């Protein structure tokens, strides 16, 4: 999160000469970001994607040889 | 799963900058949302590969099901036909 650490640069250094006050703006910038981003949860739905569709590779692959 | 847990963390760091604090929890809060937007960063990525497997997967599913209602319409007319021949010669061995 580079906004934040830019916001908390930009406060130290306009600590006393304030001429340039983007406090306000970095927050409202950050909340919006937050509000438009939106565990290992996906990691294991991925993981159990990835088996399921290399068993149905493995079935699909099953039925190659075929005579009569 | 990562969303919640980002969106949280990036809410407590606003928070906390809304507002020094012995110049630790405002460290603190620029960690929290440094490793949420990792994380995000990891969880979008994660999410394009298991759309990938997923439609990979659903592509390979519609095809064995073609295959699938295909040999099962082959196989139901080659009953029916065995079905009449065994009928035939059930009535032809008297």
């Amino acid at each position: 999160f580079l906004p934040l650490v830019h916001n908390v640069i930009k406060c130290m250094d306009k600590d006393s000469p304030d001429l340039h006050q983007d406090l306000n703006a970095l927050k409202t910038k950050f909340q919006e970001l937050r509000k438009l981003i939106g565990p290992e949860q996906q990691q294991q739905q991925l993981h159990s994607l990835r088996e399921q569709v290399r068993t149905k590779n493995e079935l699909l692959q099953k039925y190659k040889s075929l005579c009569m | 799963l990562l969303s919640a847990l980002e969106d949280l963390e990036v809410l407590s760091r606003e928070l906390i900058e809304m507002l020094k604090l012995l110049q630790l929890e405002e460290e603190n809060q620029v960690l929290e949302l440094l490793i949420h937007r990792d994380g995000d960063f990891q969880e979008l990525m994660k999410l394009a590969l298991n759309q990938g497997k997923v439609h990979h997967e659903m592509q390979a599913l519609e095809k064995e099901v073609e295959k699938r209602d295909s040999d099962i319409q082959q196989l139901q007319k080659q009953l029916k036909e065995a079905e009449q021949i065994l009928a035939t010669a059930v009535y032809q061995a008297k």
